[PDB]
């Protein structure tokens, strides 16, 4: 699992969000990658989690459903976009192949992840 | 801010056993299993312990877990110069129904 | 001589939050949800805190209560005037199969 | 909902009580009165459990008899017999409606209260 994560990116607050994951040396038909956010002395926060096929996506209770998350197959992609873009939001966004099982169940290897500030 | 609670930074001599705390509630510690992830200074995070028994092949045997009703502690032990890292604490919630995490502890080498 | 261990007295200034706690078994707070009853004295007992989550009858959502294994603490952040009143826990049991309640603490408002 | 209880009541101690509550604008049919006994300045006690239909009823685990049940739709009224008094039955008896799901169960609401003293 190569894991290949997009670059720190700073757009500043009300601005936007890219955050592309590729899957390298695997098979993403299977392979998902849910995104976790590390807040500053706050240790990990989750946000969300993605299923390639069909479509089907699951975001945080605390956020809305501005955060949106979705897979491209014929690239091997994870796409997450944040709309909301505050202080508080500033963290390193590092997205993970979900363990087995046919890799939709708990966070196994983090990418080198994308340090965002606002 | 995380749900799950734990100490900022523990320290401790090379060789001495350090031990992190992870307190919470019933909800998603007493009904779903703890699990300690540790990422180094610089690099992402690599599994600890999972389910709270069984580790990945490497991990030595100096890192265990236990769990009583609803507090966790991980016994890292052997300190090494290597163990400084990010600790965290993580389990399934079901108020929440998702994953949550701990505060994170900084582990200290001293000299 | 409650099942439910509760203070019997506690005591609050205007505006600062305090907790009381109410702790009894697995049958009927670890398998069953508690109730939290206020009564100001010489009137008849109201219902404060239901099913842990909700109010009967939009009670100010200032109040609040939280369920934890075998232990039971209600929170309420905005002390006032006549918030003076005596909270119950009450739960079913299935050992005793009835509503078992707690000994009653006293909410106080300082000078 | 308003439950009307009788008023103070001073008994010899070895005696008999008689208290009842009334139902107001509501379908007593539909509605049950579940006795609770409460000691002024300490924690409230079930004491027992009916329903209108058939007479069936509980009482408190501790006491297999002490405490008889009555019920009367026609009158609407709940009547509560104490029998073998002591100096510990000093407190005041409040009813309760029962919350909801036809009334049968839980507490939502509590009559005046009836203050006895042995």
């Amino acid at each position: 699992v190569q894991l290949v994560q997009s670059g720190a990116e700073v757009k500043k607050p009300g601005s936007s969000v890219k955050v592309s994951c590729k899957a390298s040396g695997d098979t993403f038909s299977s392979y998902t990658f849910s995104w976790v956010r590390q807040a500053p002395g706050q240790g990990l926060e989750w946000m969300g989690r993605s299923i390639p096929i069909v479509g089907k996506a699951i975001y945080a209770q605390e956020f809305q459903g501005r955060v949106t998350i979705s897979a491209d197959r014929s690239t091997t992609t994870v796409y997450m976009e944040l709309s909301s873009l505050r202080s508080d939001d500033t963290a390193v966004y590092y997205c993970a192949r979900d363990q087995s099982g046919f890799d939709f169940f708990y966070y196994d290897h983090w990418g080198q992840g994308t340090l965002v500030a606002v | 801010q995380s749900v799950l609670t734990q100490p900022p930074s523990a320290s401790g001599t090379p060789g001495q056993r350090v031990t992190i705390s992870c307190s919470g509630s019933g909800s998603n510690i007493g009904s779903n299993t703890i699990n300690w992830y540790q990422q180094l200074p610089g690099t992402a995070p690599k599994v600890l312990i999972y389910r709270n028994n069984e580790r990945p092949s490497g991990v030595p045997d100096r890192f265990s877990g236990s769990k009583s009703g609803t507090s966790a502690s991980l016994t890292i032990s052997g300190l090494q110069s290597e163990d400084e890292a990010y600790y965290h604490c993580a389990a399934w919630d079901d108020s929440l129904n998702g994953p949550v995490f701990g505060g994170g502890t900084k582990l200290t080498v001293l000299g």
